[PDB]
């Protein structure tokens, strides 16, 4: 169970990277 | 961008500065020298001299072990050299 | 005022440090703290 | 009795969401080993 | 294992050739100001 | 017309005077032998 | 391994509860705009 | 409009969400190889005989580790500096026992990270920027080479490179202190000054700029909304910040030129970390930290301990204990 | 227009070194803390508290001099010059460790003075007080490490002694006895200091490599004027670069600089918390699951068990000399040692 | 605003917002009390610290009997 | 009664007072002489 | 004891000599204070 | 009582997950 | 290029109360069987 | 743990009752 938990959190972080990069709020000039 | 004191650059290139400080600096240097060369520093601060860390046949540290008799302890160790 | 040129003040001052510091490094090899 | 004039909307933008979720997830990743001990 | 070896040799050579010939393809010209 | 003695003068010499004295003491120490 | 059994619920709520808090605030921010 | 020129144009395009570039053509496969092997090994690799004494060290989660204790374990001392790719093993079982995944990961990673640095140059050129951000990254990059490659080269074995793990990192730095005394080495002392001073100036700059934000918002809103991406005007008052910091200290210890200020920000931690990476890279050839062990003695010749001798006692304890079954002879010469 | 307002006037005059009401506390205490450290490192021994030499006068160099902690037998005594231990004798006060408490307490009050000075000047100039707030972090570190820590232990003896090497010994002590590297509060501190240094380097280089051409010289420093209203570098080009290199970039300059305040300040605060725990020997020393397995299974080995063997060596090999008041006598045959070494 | 019976009774206790005594008022007296209290806290600290030792004050558990 | 440490306490108390009072004495004097012009 | 006068003599002489050389201009300064 | 220890986490998540879902939908309704 | 098929979603307060009740009562019902 | 879990769920329901009655959506003639 501990192994599953460690790997689950790690995979959630990778998924977050994906949204943070490709689904970010776009920077818009002035 | 100034608060009215005299610029440092103007002071240390001035002749009067160096007339005072070519005296005051070596004087202070030689004073510190004598503080040590006379042995006064050892006495003021209580620092052992090279011949007074241990008694001749002693290899134990004169370590303070009491809070309120600590002073008397240091004095007792010192007498174990005199 | 501006009598002694500053480059001369700073050369002599500088050699002054080089000397006391060099003295400290010589003392690492002589006397107390030299291991000898 | 008038409604309360001191009420205010609250906000959390998307970047703050991403920053907070990362904080939480990395903290959990850091502390989980110590919780399981 | 020899098959794995051959495969990796080929894959690496491919990418290194892309790199070498890519930088040889007029790379200084690929900037936004002055091109040549 | 600049003043000679200032708060700055005190701060400068508060540090400078013991510095040179300590430097002199530390220099003498390099000649101590055991 | 003989780990603390409660470490799992500890870790789960430690992740879940503050994450839900943020998501709640985010979603109601979008639906204002 | 030929197939090659089209490809070149996609590789160097500034329209790609992530820039590829020619350095990227090498960086992407090597980083993917290193990453995919690292995740699998960390989760499931079996124990590795790091010191070549048939004493396998368990590093993965399934073999009884947590996140803090897990590692990808360095390759066997029996291999030393020999190249140990997969196709050189009789089986994957063998490759795993002897620590093959470490070599695969570190070589792909160092390649990929070197290309990362070059890619920072490349995109800067495509965008018409000045070129030297990649020089800032050479400090961390140099540090990674030192612990994964240079130190293993000097000592003769990848088994003494830094483990890819959190507790393995600590093992590495403890044993380094016993065999080298990095703490009494001036290049490490400059690395500390580089990262402490780096953290300090990070806080200083952040607090001074944050202190002098121009009022653009109400108290009910984040002051961050007073800045709009791309606005031409500065968002803080540097003269107010300078007026505060120069009084905190004195006038001339404060910057009034933002370009000199940000160059200083860049230079101090980069240069300190160059030195600390060079510390590791030169202790790789055993030019160690100052040794003042028994340097103070009295008139008779008794040793008078200093704090350096106390350090030596701790170092001795690390020395006599590490790799406790691996030494047969009295001197741990590598 | 009484004496208070007149003195206020004089304290707050614009001069080369600003004084302020905070200066009355700061300047004496900072100078005495500093002077005590230079005096002690130059002239004063640690023979009677520690069995150590610790001054230039004794043969030590810049790396090995220290003002060392008092003897363990002093407990947490303030060690006032006029107190019951030294009884007004300056020499004995020095030999008993009095300079340590002198420096620590004057340093503490000097730190307060400095943070009050940050408040005072910011109020007079009209800026926000975030520099003062940022300085809370070094305060928290100082008090937690130099005061709270030895207050939970048996005496000031176990605080850090004020010296280069002596601090190195402090680090190693904490590894062997507290396993401090395993502590997640230290880990958060590490991330905060390394993360701060990274932020510092990456922000300075980005600015310097996204400058606008604002002059003709190859030395780009001259083309900045402190009163220009215009940003001197392109946030937009910096944002594009980092988005394409790293995936994400800053887009808000205010957030960027706040984040630079936040990261190292938070990291230092986190580490202070861990040290508070170690005041009580409330360590993160072990993983219980690992120890149970390893006790039963002699083939189970991890980098966690390897580092505890190192700790065990550190403790046994340094305790007799590092803690001389305990009179530890460890015969050769009890010292833990691997093969051959 | 809503008036209530308790509210009308308590009213005068919350009716002098912003009223100050002129100038420095009792500030000199406040400072006297502060300084005495500092000395008082010094004594208590130094007793606990065993820096101030007093006849018949045995700062030990053994003072429970 | 009045033990040695209570005597030391009073010594430390008077020495502090002397230092602060002398300091403030000097600071008031200077500020009276060298006022700001308004 | 005598070693203290030895130490303190250069300091007193140096302070004397700076007084001699600066006295004139330090008087000008004090007068300007009203 | 010798109960099943995954019972605690199963019950906690059975409550938390669907509850949070509803709370999310309700709060974003009120702010629009 | 926005997608025209999106819609806001709603849950009124009464539906929150009804759903929260359902969930708590289900949990109160099943928890004995989960602990077994 | 199981007693606490049962009592906690019951207590949440009782709190829900309070809100459902006193902080209901008021019915209004529309
Ligand atoms: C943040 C902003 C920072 C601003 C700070 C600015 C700096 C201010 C300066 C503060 C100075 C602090 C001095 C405290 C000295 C102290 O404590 O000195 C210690 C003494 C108690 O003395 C100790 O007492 C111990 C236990 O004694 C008792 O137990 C023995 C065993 O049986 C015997 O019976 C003995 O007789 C009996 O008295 C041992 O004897 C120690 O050797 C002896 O030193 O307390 C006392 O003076 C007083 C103790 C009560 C006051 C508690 C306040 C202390 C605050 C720290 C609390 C955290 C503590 C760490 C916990 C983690
Ligand atoms: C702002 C300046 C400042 C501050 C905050 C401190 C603070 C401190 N000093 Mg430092 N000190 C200072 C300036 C300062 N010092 C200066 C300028 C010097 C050089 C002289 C020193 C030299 C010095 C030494 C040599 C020592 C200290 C020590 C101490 C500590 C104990 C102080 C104490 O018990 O005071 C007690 C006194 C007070 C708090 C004063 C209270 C004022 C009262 C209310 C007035 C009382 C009225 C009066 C007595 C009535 C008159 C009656 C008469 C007619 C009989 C403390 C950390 C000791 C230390 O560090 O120990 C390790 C120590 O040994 N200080
Ligand atoms: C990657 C390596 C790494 C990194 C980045 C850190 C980072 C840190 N360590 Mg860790 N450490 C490590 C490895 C590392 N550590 C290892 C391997 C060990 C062995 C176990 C330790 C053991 C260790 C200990 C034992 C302690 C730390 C502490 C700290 C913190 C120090 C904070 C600070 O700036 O204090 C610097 C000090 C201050 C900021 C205090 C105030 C300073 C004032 C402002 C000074 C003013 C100077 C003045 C002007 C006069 C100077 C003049 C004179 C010099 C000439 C920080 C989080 C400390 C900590 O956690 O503290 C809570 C701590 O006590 N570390
Ligand atoms: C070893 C690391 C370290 C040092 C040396 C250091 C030093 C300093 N930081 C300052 C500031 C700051 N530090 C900050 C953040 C940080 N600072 C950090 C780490 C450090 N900061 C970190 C990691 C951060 C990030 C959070 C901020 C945000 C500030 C400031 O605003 C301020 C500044 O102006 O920086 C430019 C200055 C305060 C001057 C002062 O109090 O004068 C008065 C002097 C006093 C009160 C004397 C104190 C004496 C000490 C406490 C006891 C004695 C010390 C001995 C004399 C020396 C011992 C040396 C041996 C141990 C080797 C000073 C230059
Ligand atoms: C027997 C008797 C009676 C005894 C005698 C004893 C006696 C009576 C004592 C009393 C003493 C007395 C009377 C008082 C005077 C004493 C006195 C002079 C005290 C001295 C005290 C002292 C030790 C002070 C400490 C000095 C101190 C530590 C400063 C050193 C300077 C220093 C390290 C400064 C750092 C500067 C630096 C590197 C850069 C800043 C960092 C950084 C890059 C900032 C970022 C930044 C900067 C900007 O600039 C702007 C713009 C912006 C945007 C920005 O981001
Ligand atoms: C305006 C005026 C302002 C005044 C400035 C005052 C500021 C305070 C001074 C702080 C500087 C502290 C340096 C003391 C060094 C010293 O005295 O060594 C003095 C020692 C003396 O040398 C020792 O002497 C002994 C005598 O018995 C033995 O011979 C030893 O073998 C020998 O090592 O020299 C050194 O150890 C080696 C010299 C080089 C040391 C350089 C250290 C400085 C570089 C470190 C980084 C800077 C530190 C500041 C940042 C922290
Ligand atoms: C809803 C929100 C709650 C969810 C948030 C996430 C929960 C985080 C839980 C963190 C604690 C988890 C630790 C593991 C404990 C556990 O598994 O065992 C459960 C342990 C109890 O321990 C159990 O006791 C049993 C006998 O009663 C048996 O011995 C069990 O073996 C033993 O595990 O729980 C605690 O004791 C928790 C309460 C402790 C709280 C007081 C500590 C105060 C510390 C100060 C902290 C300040 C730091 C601030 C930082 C800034
Ligand atoms: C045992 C106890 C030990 C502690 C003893 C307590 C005493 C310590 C107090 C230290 C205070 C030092 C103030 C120094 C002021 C000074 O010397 O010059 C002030 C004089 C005139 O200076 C003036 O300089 C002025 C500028 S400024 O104020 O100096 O900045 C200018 O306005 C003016 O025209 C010029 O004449
Ligand atoms: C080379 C190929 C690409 C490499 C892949 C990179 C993936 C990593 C990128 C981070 C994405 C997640 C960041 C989300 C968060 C996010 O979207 O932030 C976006 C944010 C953008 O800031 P702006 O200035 O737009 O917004 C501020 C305003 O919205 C104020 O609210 O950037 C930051 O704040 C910079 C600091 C983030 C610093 C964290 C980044 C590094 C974290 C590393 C975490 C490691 C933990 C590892 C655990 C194993
Ligand atoms: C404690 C005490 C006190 C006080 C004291 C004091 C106040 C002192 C001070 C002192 C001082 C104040 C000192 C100083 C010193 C200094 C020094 C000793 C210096 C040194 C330096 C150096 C060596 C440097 C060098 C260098 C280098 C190396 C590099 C670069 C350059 C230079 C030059 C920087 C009293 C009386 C109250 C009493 C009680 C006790
Ligand atoms: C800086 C200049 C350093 C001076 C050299 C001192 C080296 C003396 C070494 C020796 O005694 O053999
Ligand atoms: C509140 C601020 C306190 C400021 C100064 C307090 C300390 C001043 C130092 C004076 C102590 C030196 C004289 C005491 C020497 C002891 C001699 C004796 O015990 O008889
Ligand atoms: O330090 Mn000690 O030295 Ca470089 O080797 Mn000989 O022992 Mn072993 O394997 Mn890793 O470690
Ligand atoms: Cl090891
Ligand atoms: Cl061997
Ligand atoms: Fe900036």
């Amino acid at each position: 169970m501990e192994t599953i938990t460690y790997v689950f959190i790690f995979a959630c972080i990778i998924a977050l990277f994906f949204f943070a990069i490709f689904f970010r709020e776009p920077p818009r000039i002035t | 961008g100034t608060t009215g004191e005299r610029p440092f650059s103007d002071i240390i290139t001035s002749v009067r500065y160096w007339v005072i400080h070519s005296i005051t600096i070596p004087a202070l240097f030689i004073a510190g020298w004598l503080f040590v060369s006379t042995g006064l520093a050892y006495d003021v601060f209580g620092t052992p001299r090279p011949d007074s860390y241990y008694a001749q046949e002693q290899r134990s540290i004169p370590l303070v072990t009491d809070r309120f008799e600590a002073k008397q302890q240091v004095e007792t160790f010192l007498e174990q050299l005199k | 005022g501006g009598r002694i040129p500053l480059w001369i003040v700073a050369t002599v001052a500088g050699m002054g440090v080089i000397v006391i510091v060099g003295l400290f490094f010589y003392g690492a090899y002589a006397g107390l703290g030299s291991s000898l | 009795m008038e409604p309360n004039p001191n009420r205010q909307p609250v906000e959390l933008n998307r970047t703050s969401l991403y920053l907070g979720l990362l904080l939480i997830l990395v903290l959990a990743l850091l502390f989980s080993s110590y919780f399981f001990n | 294992m020899e098959t794995l070896k051959i495969t990796v040799y080929i894959v690496v050579t491919f990418f290194v050739l892309l790199f070498v010939f890519g930088f040889l393809s007029g790379d200084p010209a690929r900037n936004p100001k002055r091109k040549d | 017309s600049y003043p000679i003695f200032t708060v700055r003068w005190v701060a400068v010499h508060t540090l400078a005077v013991p510095t040179i004295f300590f430097l002199g003491a530390i220099a003498a120490m390099q000649f101590i032998q055991r | 391994m003989e780990v603390n059994q409660l470490g799992l619920i500890a870790t789960a709520l430690f992740v879940l509860v503050p994450s839900v808090f943020l998501i709640i605030l985010y979603v109601q921010t979008e639906s204002q705009q | 409009a030929n197939l090659w020129e089209r490809f070149c144009n996609w590789v160097t395009s500034t329209d790609n969400r992530l820039y590829v570039g020619w350095f990227g053509v090498i960086m992407i496969p090597t980083l993917l190889a290193a990453t995919i092997c690292f995740v699998i090994a960390f989760i499931a690799a079996p124990p590795v005989d790091i010191d070549g004494i048939r004493e396998p060290v368990s590093g993965s989660l399934l073999y009884g580790n947590n996140i803090i204790t897990g590692a990808v374990v360095p390759s066997s001392n029996a291999i030393g500096l020999h190249f140990y790719p997969i196709w050189e093993a009789a089986s994957l079982d063998e490759w795993l026992y002897n620590g093959g995944p470490y070599q695969l990961i570190i070589f792909h990673f160092l390649l990929g990270a070197s290309c990362y640095m070059g890619r920072q140059w490349e995109l800067s050129y495509r965008l018409g920027m000045r070129p030297w951000i990649c020089v800032a990254y050479s400090a961390p990059l140099a540090s990674a080479f030192a612990v994964f490659l240079i130190y293993p080269i000097g000592q003769g074995s990848f088994s003494d490179g830094m483990p890819l793990g959190i507790s393995g990192t600590f093992n590495f730095m403890i044993v380094f202190q016993a065999e080298h005394n990095i703490l009494m080495h001036p290049f490490h002392q400059l690395g500390v000054a580089g990262v402490f001073g780096g953290a300090l100036f990070c806080a200083m700059h952040g607090s001074l700029v944050t202190s002098s934000l121009i009022r653009e918002t109400t108290e009910t809103e984040s002051a961050n909304y007073g800045y709009k991406f791309g606005q031409e005007e500065e968002t803080y008052n540097i003269v107010a910040a300078h007026g505060y910091f120069g009084r905190l200290i004195f006038q001339y210890a404060s910057f009034n030129n933002s370009r000199s200020l940000h160059f200083f920000l860049a230079a101090w931690p980069v240069v300190g970390v160059w030195f600390t990476a060079l510390g590791i890279s030169t202790m790789a050839f055993n030019l160690n930290g100052f040794n003042f062990n028994h340097s103070v003695i009295d008139a008779k010749g008794n040793v008078i301990n200093t704090w350096a001798d106390i350090i030596n006692r701790a170092n001795l304890g690390m020395e006599v204990m590490h790799e406790r079954n691996a030494h047969n002879f009295p001197l741990d010469l590598a | 227009r009484g004496w208070f307002d007149i003195l206020d006037d004089w304290l707050k005059r614009d001069r080369f070194v600003f004084v302020g009401w905070s200066g009355i506390l700061l300047f004496p205490c900072a100078y005495l803390a500093l002077g005590g450290w230079l005096t002690g490192t130059t002239f004063v021994t640690s023979w009677y508290t520690h069995g150590l030499a610790s001054s230039y006068l004794e043969g030590c160099n810049f790396l090995t001099v220290a003002v060392s902690t008092p003897a363990n037998s002093m407990g947490h005594s303030l060690l006032l010059l006029w107190g019951p231990e030294a009884q007004g004798d300056f020499t004995r006060w020095c030999q008993l460790g009095g300079l340590w408490t002198f420096i620590a307490l004057h340093g503490a009050f000097g730190l307060i003075g400095f943070m009050l000075r940050q408040f005072e000047i910011a109020r007079l100039v009209g800026v926000r007080p975030y520099n003062a707030i940022a300085f809370s972090a070094p305060i928290a570190v100082f008090v937690s490490v130099f005061l709270i820590y030895p207050l939970g232990q048996s005496s000031w003896f176990f605080a850090p002694s004020f010296g280069v090497a002596a601090i190195f010994r402090f680090l190693l002590f904490f590894q062997g006895f507290h396993n401090w590297t395993l502590n997640p509060f230290h880990m958060m501190g590490v991330a905060g200091v390394l993360g701060g240094a990274l932020l510092c380097a990456i922000h300075g280089a980005t600015v310097e490599n996204t400058l606008f051409q604002d002059g003709e010289g190859a030395s780009t420093f001259r083309a900045f004027n402190p009163t220009q209203a215009e940003e001197t570098y392109s946030m937009v080009t910096a944002n594009r670069f980092w988005s394409q290199i790293f995936g994400i970039a800053f887009s808000n300059k205010r957030w960027l600089h706040f984040f630079m305040l936040f990261v190292p300040v938070t990291g230092l605060w986190m580490s202070a918390i861990g040290v508070v725990g170690l005041a009580l020997n409330l360590r993160s020393y072990d993983f219980i699951s690992q120890e149970i397995r390893a006790a039963e299974d002699p083939e189970f080995e991890t980098f966690y068990t390897k580092n505890l063997l190192l700790n065990e060596g550190i403790r046994a090999w340094m305790a007799p000399q590092d803690q001389p008041h305990e009179n530890f006598v460890f015969p050769e045959e009890v010292l833990p040692r691997g093969n051959a070494l | 605003a809503r008036r209530t019976w308790l509210g009308d009774i308590l009213r005068p206790l919350n009716s002098e917002y912003g009223k100050v005594a002129p100038g420095w008022g009792t500030t000199p007296l406040m400072a006297v009390f502060m300084g005495l209290f500092l000395v008082f806290l010094l004594i208590i600290l130094e007793i606990y610290n065993s820096t101030l030792i007093l006849d018949g004050v045995n700062v030990s558990w053994k003072a429970l009997g | 009664t009045i033990t040695p440490s209570l005597k030391g306490f009073f010594i430390g108390l008077l020495s502090g007072a002397v230092v602060l009072g002398l300091t403030f004495a000097v600071l008031i004097a200077i500020s009276q002489i060298d006022k700001v012009q308004r | 004891d005598w070693r203290v006068l030895v130490v303190l003599l250069p300091v007193l002489l140096a302070a004397g000599w700076a007084v001699r050389n600066i006295l004139p201009y330090a008087v000008k300064q004090v007068q300007k204070l009203l």
